[PDB]
């Protein structure tokens, strides 16, 4: 895997891979949830659950029915399946633009 | 990025 100073392969805005560099390494948690009509988001803020603050208290518990305020603005209904501690790399082009991504988008 | 949604199985 990858640690930071690192240089590697990603996708640039542009659509094109280029080498670029690690710059940071943060662990980001990202929400996934069941919504009642058989889809699912696993890329959710905590901040869109809004039957509870997950900011302050954490997770709900898992399968834990909960609304989540979708990128609509309108609240949908769900259950809770998991927080995923998702390790991302920011990572910094040739031309001085940066992203910040996830392990399967970072080649070695 | 925003949240999106998919379907399972």
């Amino acid at each position: 895997s990858i640690t930071a100073g690192q240089k590697v392969i990603s996708k640039h805005k542009n659509g094109r891979f280029y080498q670029c560099e690690v710059v940071r390494l943060t662990t980001e948690t990202f929400y996934e949830v069941n919504f009642d009509d058989g889809s699912f988001s696993d890329n959710l803020y905590p901040e869109d659950i809004v039957s509870q603050d997950c900011l302050q208290f954490g997770p709900p518990a898992e399968g834990e029915v909960v609304q989540v305020r979708w990128t609509d603005g309108q609240v949908y209904g769900a259950k809770f399946v998991a927080s995923h501690p998702i390790q991302m790399y920011q990572v910094e082009f040739e031309d001085g633009s940066q992203l910040v991504v996830k392990r399967d988008d970072v080649y070695t | 990025q925003l949240a999106t949604k998919a379907a399972r199985k």
